[PDB]
C-alpha cells in the first residue's frame, strides 16, 4: 500500500458555526458550573447566604 | 518461513538442532515440547519479491463498476467477459503488466507476452 | 482554416496512436526502460516526450 | 576519459564498471538458509552437481542465496571473482562455493568453523550491505553520455569531436580522482566544497 | 462549489443496530483463521465486527439511503480489494448531489432515474409559485439524486452528459469528447459547471480561458462596486 | 445561442420432525441464581471439567465541606466488582473475564430428559484463560533482565 | 461578439461554461443581422474623419 | 593482480613527488621524472616483484637559481615508509636521521596511517620542519588539473615591495589556509607570500595575491 | 478523476488537454488546466517571497565594496579584494562583445589574411593599394618588421587557444573598433580604387605606440606595470588583429589622416571605458 495522502479532501472535515459554538459553549459552561460549586464552597463552609 | 506453534503454548517454535542425532527439531522455550522438523528450510528472506502482485483478488471483484472491462478470451473458459488491473504491490519498479480477471471461472491471466 | 484544422486534428491523433502503442508494449513487458531510469520512468518519459513533440 | 579513449564506447564501459557502486544485495534475488548437518553431503538433490564439482569440523548450519543472471550481466561479474572477495574478506573462518555461470540457476552456499543462527544470520546482513563487490563508494548510476567537444583540427579551424563521458550521481571525488584508466586532468564535480577540500581554495 | 454542502451529521446508534439485525457478527466472535473472506465492517472508524455477504448488504443499505429511511448524508463504501466496509454518519464531510443511473429498465442499457414525468412534475411547481409541490426532498426521498461525500467517490463511476455518455453508438468547431465505452456507470453529473463557485460562476465562458485569468477574475469581482443590497 | 426566458410563454401554452415445546422457568429459580457463560482460550478442543479432574473450586481472588463526582448504577456496580474469579483442583488454574460486550441477546435452551426445553435469559459471558501453563513467574526479575 | 449578437438580436446570450455553443455558431448569427461575422467593423479616425 | 596494480599507483604517486620536488625549486631532471613504469619496476622492485621503498627514499638538492632567490634555503630528504601504520619509532628514526643529515626540510610518505605521538613529535626541530604525506593521497597531482592556476611562492624582498606598493597590511591580503593542498604542496608557512596567475576571460591574464594564515 | 476506470494512463485520463482555448475544453480538461494553473500561482508567490531574501542577503554581504582610486575593489576594512576591479579596470557600463579574429579559423585562411611577406611572391601586397608599395616591395628592414609582427599575432593565436578552451570568438570588450573604423570610412569618404598614402613604418609604428598610450593603472615601478599589462593585455591582442596590416591596406584602405583619427579615438574611449574610482 501507499503512503496515505493526507490532503484526500474525504479525510478533511469542515467546521461550520454549529461545531465551533459546540466547541466554546462546552468550555463556557464548564466554567459556569465550576464557578457554581465554588459558591457552593464557600456558602456552606462560611454558612452566610 | 511456515513456522509452526507448541501444543497449549501456542507460541512459535524456534529451531533447535539435535547434535545427538545430528538432525533438526523444533523447541518451544516455555515447555518442554519440541518435535521434529519437516524441512531442513528455516529462513528464506526473499529480497526481489513477486508475491502481492495478484494480491487483493475478492470474490466479488466481478461488481466492482470503478474496474475497466476487457474483451480478450480467458485461454480456459474462452470467455471474453473480464475485468483487468495492474500489478497490486506498489514500488518503483514494479512493472505494468496486467492482470486479467475472467468473470466466468475467476481465473488470473496476465498480458504477459515474455514470461507466463 | 479547416484544411489546417482536420491536419491538426490528424496530427494529434497519430500521436495519441504512437502513445497507445508504448502502453501495449509496457503492458506487455516487452518494453525494455534506459538504464538508470525505472521501468515505469521511462514509459512517462517517452509518452511526454511524444506528446510535446505533438503540441510543438 | 584519456584523450587517446574518449571516442571508445568500449574502454568507457570499462571505466563505468570501475566505478560504480555493486552491492550483493543488488545482484542477490533471494538467499535462504538451510540445516545440513554433514559437511560434504548435501540433503538437496539439485545442488547435487555442484557437490560433485566443487568438492574435488565444520558448522551444521548452511547459508545458501541466488542471483540474478541480469545482474551479473548489467553489472559485469563473475561467479568466482565474487567468491574471491568473499573468501579475501571473512578469511578462512567462513568457507564458500559458488555455483557456474553455465548453471541455469546461480547457487552460492557457506559455513562456519550455543545458538548459532543469530550470528549467522547477522553475517547475512553483513553480506549484503557490508561487502562492496567492486566500484567506488558513494557513486550510483554512472550514465554515458556523448558529448560534442571544440578540438582543434590538424589544419587548425575548430573541429566538433563527440566523446564519451561519464555522469556520475553521488560524489567521492578523491577515489575517482586516483583511479586508472580516465583523465585526472579535466575531472569535474557539481559540489564546489569537495572541490574545495581536495584541489584548494583556488 | 455551488452545489456543494456541507454535512450536519446524525447518531450512529441506529445503523449499528440496524446492522446485526441483519447479520453482521459481531467482533468478539471473530475467528480470523476459520471466516477468512468476511468483509469487516466500520462505523465512523469504530470497528464493531464483520459481515460474510457484503454484497446483499450494502445493497440493503443502500436501499435504505434511497426511501430516505436511512438520512440521506450518511456516507457508505465498500471496498472490494481490502475486505471492508466503511461508514459515515458523522458531522463535517462535505458532499455533492448527482443522479443515480440504473441498467434495471425494460429496455436495454443503462440509465438514469430522473425522467420527463419528473421534470414537468417540478415546473409545474416552479411556475405554479398544483398539489403536495414537488421538489428536491421529493427527488431525494424517490432514490432519484443521491448525496455522495469524497469517500464514496472512491468507488464509483461518473458521466459527464447523461445523453452523450449514456446511449452506446461531427462539425469541427465543436470540442473533442471522450467514449461512452464504460458501461458500468452508476452516478451521473447533474451538470457539470457547478463545480465552479460563486465568483467564477459570473465569468462568461471560463473554460476559453487560461486558469489564472479566472483567478484573477475571481478576486477582483469581489472589489467591484455594484448595488449590494436594495434596503 | 441566448438563454430562453420565455418558458413562462412555453409552459402556460403546454400545460421426519418432533415437535417439543419450550417454557419460561418459574422465575424462582432465576432469583436464586444468575447464569453464567464459560470460554476458553486453550485450542485443546476437549476440556471438559470432568477431565479438569478435582476437587473443584471457583472463586473470586480533616476533610472540610468537599466534593464527590458523581456516577452511574450499573457501571458503579460492575466496576465494585472487580476480583475476578478461578477455578483449581487442590494442579490446573483458569482465570475468567467478564466479556462485557456480548450480554446482548442470548437465550440459554437446557435439553432435559423429554425433548421438551426449559430456557433462561443469559446473565454475563466470561472468557477463561487457561493460567500458568509453563509456570514461569519472572515478574520483577523478569523485567531487570530485560533492562539489558 | 456573442454579446453583439445579443444586443442586435434581442435575446440575452448564454455564455455557460461547458455547452455546445461554438463560435462559427455565433459568427453565422451575426453574419445573418448584416455586419462582418467575426466582429470587425470599418471605422473612421476621429480627427481627419 | 593486486602487486601489479599498487606498483602502478605507488609509480604514479612517486611520479607526482618527483614534480612537486621541482616545482619547489629542487633540481631534477625532466627525464629523471619522466622515468618509465617499466624502468621504475626495475630499478625498486625486487626479484619476487615486491617493490623497495626503502631504496626508493632518496636526497633532493636546491637549483642555482633558487638559492639564488631564497639563499636560506636548504637542501631536502624524502622518505617513504614500507610500515602500513608507521610506528613512533620510525618517526624517531626519520627525525634523528634528518637532525644528523643536517637538512633544513623533510619529508616522509606514509601508507596508511600514523600515530599520533609521532604526529606530535613532527615539530621538535626548528627551523627544520617535516611534512607528512599520504602516499594514497599523492596519487594524482593536483596542480595538472584545469582549474588550479599557477602558483608561485615569493622572496621576503618581494614581499615588501608589494604590501609597500598597494600600502598594505599583511592582514589586508585575501587570505589562504595552511590547510590547502596547494600550500602543503608548495610547503607554504605563515605570513608567506604567494601569487596565483589565473588566465580569464576579461583581462585573460590576471595576477593575485594571498598570504598563508 | 472519477469518470475514467482505475489503472488507465491514456493521455485524456492523465491531463493531456487536446482543445484549443478556442474551442474551449471539455471539464475533466478543464480541471486539470486549473491544477496546473495553481502550481503556477503557488511557487510563483513563493520563488518571489524567497527571491527577494536573497537580494536581500547579497546586497548586505556586497553593500560596502567600492573601487579606490589605486583601482584596487576593496571593502570598510580595507582588505583587498580585486586587484583590478574586474581584472581588467573597465565599467560594465562601456563594454560590448566584439570578435576575435585571431582565434578562429583555419591555418591557412588565417596566414592568408594576417601573412605579408615581399620577398615571397604568395603573400606580396598588390602595390596599387599604397603609393610606394613598388619601392616597398623587397626591402629588408620592413620585412623583418612585419616578421616580428606576424610572429606576435601567432604567439597570441597561442595564447588564447590557451585562455578560451573551446574558441569562442566573440567575447565582451570594450570600445567597440569595427564601428570606428566604419565612422572613419564614411567621414573621410575613403575611395577604393585609389592608393593609401599610408607607409608600413606609419602603421605598425602607429600601433605600436597606441598600445603603450592604454593605461588603467598610472603608477610607476615592476609590480604595477606589471598589472598594467596584464590588464591590457587581452585588448591589445584584440586590437591588434584588427589592426594588422594587410586588414588595413587592403580592407579598410585608410588614409594617413583616416588611420591617425582611428589610433587617436580608439585611446579616446578607451581612456573613457576604465572604471571611476569611487563607484560603488
Ligand atoms: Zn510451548
Ligand atoms: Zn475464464
Amino acid at each position: 500500500k501507499d503512503q496515505d495522502d493526507r490532503d484526500h479532501f474525504g479525510k478533511k472535515r469542515l467546521d461550520l458555526a454549529g461545531p465551533l459554538l459546540a466547541q466554546l459553549f462546552k468550555t463556557l459552561f464548564k466554567k459556569l458550573t465550576k464557578d457554581i460549586f465554588r459558591y457552593m464552597q464557600r456558602t456552606v463552609e462560611e454558612a452566610h447566604d | 518461513t511456515t513456522f509452526r506453534f507448541c501444543r497449549d503454548c501456542n507460541n512459535m517454535l524456534y529451531p533447535r538442532e539435535d547434535k545427538e542425532n545430528n538432525r533438526l527439531l523444533f523447541e518451544c522455550r516455555t515447555c518442554s515440547y519440541v518435535e521434529e522438523a519437516g524441512s531442513p528450510l528455516v529462513y528464506r528472506h526473499e529480497l526481489i519479491t513477486n508475491i502481492g502482485e495478484t494480491a487483493g483478488v475478492v470474490q466479488d471483484i466481478g461488481s466492482d463498476p470503478t474496474l475497466p472491462r476487457s474483451d480478450r478470451e480467458c485461454p480456459k473458459c474462452h470467455s471474453r467477459e473480464n475485468v483487468f488491473f495492474q500489478s497490486q504491490q506498489r514500488r518503483k519498479d514494479t512493472s505494468m503488466v496486467l492482470f486479467f480477471v475472467c468473470l466466468s471461472c475467476s481465473h488470473i491471466f496476465t498480458s504477459d507476452q515474455k514470461n507466463k | 482554416d479547416g484544411p489546417t484544422m482536420r491536419e491538426i486534428t490528424e496530427t494529434i491523433a497519430e500521436a495519441k496512436k504512437k502513445v497507445l502503442d508504448v502502453t501495449k508494449e509496457a503492458q506487455a513487458n516487452l518494453l525494455t526502460a534506459k538504464h538508470g531510469m525505472t521501468l515505469r520512468e521511462s514509459f512517462e518519459d517517452n509518452v511526454v516526450r511524444f506528446l510535446n513533440e505533438a503540441r510543438d | 576519459l584519456e584523450p587517446g579513449h574518449a571516442a571508445d564506447q568500449e574502454q568507457a564501459k570499462l571505466i563505468r564498471s570501475a566505478i560504480e557502486h555493486t552491492t550483493l544485495k543488488s545482484v542477490t534475488i533471494a538467499s535462504e538458509i538451510y540445516y545440513d548437518p554433514d559437511p560434504r553431503s548435501t540433503v538437496i538433490p539439485e545442488d547435487e552437481e555442484i557437490i560433485q564439482l566443487h568438492f574435488s569440523q565444520q558448522s551444521p548450519w548452511l547459508l545458501r542465496l541466488e542471483l540474478d543472471r541480469a545482474a551479473m550481466n548489467d553489472k559485469d561479474l563473475t561467479m568466482g571473482q565474487v567468491g574471491e572477495r568473499i573468501k579475501q574478506t571473512f578469511k578462512n573462518d567462513l568457507f564458500v562455493i559458488w555455483s557456474e555461470d553455465n548453471d541455469e540457476k546461480l547457487i552460492i552456499r557457506c559455513r562456519v568453523v550455543a545458538e548459532e543462527d543469530h550470528m549467522l544470520k547477522k553475517i547475512e546482513n553483513t553480506m549484503l550491505e557490508n561487502i562492496t563487490l567492486r566500484g567506488v563508494e558513494n557513486i550510483e548510476r554512472v550514465v554515458m553520455m556523448k558529448y560534442d567537444r571544440k578540438v582543434p583540427s590538424p589544419t587548425g579551424e575548430y573541429v566538433k569531436e563527440p566523446e564519451w563521458v561519464l555522469e556520475t550521481d553521488g560524489v567521492n571525488l578523491s577515489e575517482v580522482m586516483t583511479v586508472p584508466g580516465i583523465d585526472p586532468t579535466r575531472i569535474y564535480t557539481n559540489s564546489f566544497i569537495d572541490i574545495m577540500e581536495v584541489l584548494g581554495i583556488e | 462549489s455551488l452545489m456543494s454542502c456541507i454535512s450536519v451529521g446524525t447518531d450512529p446508534m441506529p445503523i449499528i443496530t440496524f446492522l446485526s439485525e441483519w447479520g453482521m457478527e459481531p467482533l468478539e466472535d471473530y475467528v480470523p483463521h476459520q471466516s477468512p473472506d468476511a468483509t469487516r465492517v466500520f462505523v465512523n472508524g469504530v470497528w464493531h465486527g464483520v459481515h460474510r455477504n457484503p454484497a446483499r448488504l450494502m445493497e440493503t443499505l443502500r436501499t435504505l439511503r434511497r426511501k430516505g429511511d436511512i438520512n440521506p448524508e450518511v456516507s457508505m463504501i465498500r471496498d472490494i480489494r481490502e475486505k471492508e466496509l466503511k461508514i459515515f454518519t458523522d458531522a463535517g464531510r462535505v458532499y455533492r448531489p448527482l443522479f443515480i443511473v440504473e441498467d434495471d429498465e425494460s429496455l436495454g442499457h443503462k440509465e438514469l432515474k430522473v425522467r420527463k414525468g419528473h421534470i414537468a412534475k417540478l415546473m409545474a411547481t416552479e411556475y405554479q409559485d398544483d398539489v403536495e409541490e414537488y421538489t428536491w426532498s421529493s427527488l431525494l426521498n424517490e432514490g432519484l439524486v443521491e448525496y455522495i461525500d469524497a469517500e464514496e467517490e472512491e468507488s464509483i463511476l461518473i458521466a459527464m452528459q447523461p445523453e452523450d455518455l449514456e446511449p452506446a453508438e461531427v462539425d469541427p468547431a465543436k470540442r473533442i469528447r471522450v467514449s461512452h465505452h464504460a458501461t458500468t456507470f452508476t452516478h451521473c453529473e447533474i451538470h457539470p459547471s457547478m463545480i465552479l463557485g460563486v465568483a467564477a460562476s459570473i465569468i462568461p465562458f471560463p473554460d476559453h480561458n487560461q486558469s489564472p485569468r479566472n483567478t484573477y477574475q475571481s478576486a477582483m469581482g469581489k472589489q467591484a462596486m455594484g448595488v449590494f443590497l436594495t434596503n | 445561442f441566448i438563454k430562453r426566458d420565455r418558458m413562462r410563454r412555453n409552459f402556460l401554452r403546454m400545460r421426519e420432525y418432533n415437535e417439543f415445546p419450550l417454557r419460561a422457568i418459574p422465575k424462582e429459580d432465576l432469583e436464586n441464581m444468575r447464569t453464567h457463560l464459560l470460554k476458553f482460550q486453550s485450542k485443546k478442543k476437549i476440556n471438559p471439567v470432568t477431565d479438569f479432574h478435582l476437587p473443584v473450586r471457583l472463586h473470586r481472588k480533616r476533610k472540610t465541606r468537599q466534593l464527590k463526582v458523581l456516577d452511574e448504577n450499573a457501571k458503579k456496580l460492575r466496576f465494585e466488582e472487580f476480583y475476578p474469579w478461578v477455578m483449581e483442583d487442590f494442579y490446573n488454574t483458569w482465570v475468567g473475564s467478564y466479556e462485557a460486550g456480548n450480554s446482548d441477546s442470548y437465550v440459554l435452551l437446557s435439553v432435559e430428559d423429554d425433548g421438551s426445553f426449559t430456557m433462561i435469559p443469559a446473565d454475563k459471558v466470561y472468557k477463561f484463560t487457561a493460567r500458568n501453563k509453563y509456570a514461569t513467574l519472572t515478574i520483577d526479575e523478569a523485567e531487570k533482565r530485560m533492562d539489558k | 461578439l456573442l454579446s453583439k449578437v445579443a444586443a442586435l438580436s434581442g435575446n440575452e446570450g448564454d455564455a455557460s461554461p461547458f455547452t455546445d455553443i461554438t463560435v462559427e455558431g455565433i459568427s453565422k448569427l451575426l453574419r445573418e443581422h448584416g455586419y462582418q461575422s467575426r466582429g470587425f467593423e470599418v471605422m473612421y479616425n476621429g480627427h481627419t474623419g | 593482480q593486486e602487486n601489479e596494480r599498487n606498483i602502478s599507483r605507488l609509480w604514479r604517486a612517486f611520479r607526482t613527488v618527483k614534480e612537486m620536488v621541482k616545482d619547489r625549486g629542487y633540481f631534477i631532471t625532466q627525464e629523471e621524472v619522466e622515468l618509465p613504469l617499466e624502468d621504475f619496476k626495475a630499478k625498486y622492485c625486487d626479484s619476487m616483484g615486491r617493490p623497495q621503498r626503502k631504496m626508493m627514499s632518496f636526497q633532493a638538492n636546491p637549483t642555482e637559481e633558487s638559492i639564488s632567490k631564497f639563499p636560506d634555503m636548504g637542501s631536502l630528504w624524502v622518505e617513504f615508509c614500507d610500515e602500513p601504520s608507521v610506528g613512533v619509532k620510525t618517526m624517531k628514526t626519520f627525525v634523528i636521521h634528518i637532525q644528523e643529515k643536517n637538512f633544513q626540510t623533510g619529508i616522509f610518505v606514509y601508507q596508511n596511517n600514523i600515530t599520533p605521538s609521532a604526529m606530535k613529535l613532527v615539530p621538535s626541530i626548528p627551523p627544520a620542519t617535516i611534512e607528512t604525506f599520504n602516499e594514497a593521497a599523492l596519487v594524482v597531482n593536483i596542480t595538472h588539473h584545469e582549474l588550479v592556476p599557477k602558483h608561485i611562492r615569493l622572496s621576503s624582498d618581494e614581499k615588501r615591495e608589494l604590501l609597500k606598493r598597494y600600502r598594505l597590511k599583511e592582514s589586508q591580503l585575501p587570505r589562504i589556509q595552511r590547510a590547502d593542498p596547494v600550500a602543503l604542496y608548495l610547503g607554504l608557512k605563515r605570513g608567506e607570500v604567494v601569487k596565483i596567475i589565473r588566465k580569464s576571460e576579461t583581462s585573460g591574464r590576471y595576477a593575485s595575491y594571498r598570504i598563508c594564515m | 478523476l472519477p469518470h475514467f476506470s482505475k489503472d488507465d494512463y491514456s493521455p485524456e485520463s492523465k491531463g493531456f488537454v487536446e482543445n484549443s482555448y478556442l474551442r474551449g475544453l471539455t471539464p475533466q480538461e478543464f480541471f486539470f488546466h486549473a491544477m496546473g494553473g495553481r502550481e503556477g500561482l503557488i511557487d510563483t508567490a513563493v520563488k518571489t517571497a524567497e527571491t527577494g531574501y536573497i537580494q536581500r542577503r547579497l546586497v548586505k554581504a556586497l553593500e560596502d565594496i567600492m573601487v579606490h582610486y589605486d583601482n584596487t575593489t576593496r571593502n570598510s576594512l580595507g582588505n583587498v579584494i580585486q586587484f583590478i576591479y574586474g581584472e581588467d579596470g573597465m565599467d560594465a557600463a562601456h563594454i560590448e562583445k566584439q570578435s576575435l579574429d585571431t582565434i578562429g579559423g583555419s591555418d591557412a585562411a588565417f596566414e592568408k589574411r594576417y601573412r605579408v611577406d615581399l620577398l615571397n611572391t604568395d603573400h606580396t601586397l598588390d602595390p596599387s593599394l599604397l603609393e610606394s608599395g613598388s619601392e616597398i616591395l623587397g626591402d629588408l628592414k620592413l620585412q623583418v618588421l612585419l616578421d616580428e609582427e606576424y610572429k606576435q599575432l601567432v604567439k597570441d593565436r597561442k595564447f588564447l587557444r590557451e585562455v578560451f578552451v573551446d574558441g569562442e570568438a566573440n567575447w565582451p570588450l570594450p570600445v567597440n573598433i569595427r564601428r570606428i573604423i566604419q565612422n572613419a570610412q564614411q567621414t573621410f569618404h575613403i575611395d577604393h580604387t585609389k592608393p593609401s598614402d599610408l607607409t608600413i613604418k606609419d602603421i605598425v609604428l602607429g600601433v605600436k605606440d597606441l598600445q603603450e598610450n592604454l593605461l588603467v593603472l598610472r603608477g610607476k615601478n615592476e609590480i604595477i606595470q606589471n598589472a598594467q599589462r596584464d590588464a591590457v593585455t587581452l585588448f591589445c591582442c584584440l586590437l591588434r588583429s584588427r589592426l594588422a596590416t594587410r586588414r588595413v591596406l587592403q580592407e579598410y584602405r585608410l588614409t594617413k589622416q583616416a588611420f591617425d583619427w582611428v589610433l587617436s579615438n580608439i585611446e579616446a574611449q578607451f581612456l573613457r571605458s576604465v572604471v571611476h574610482p569611487g563607484e560603488m
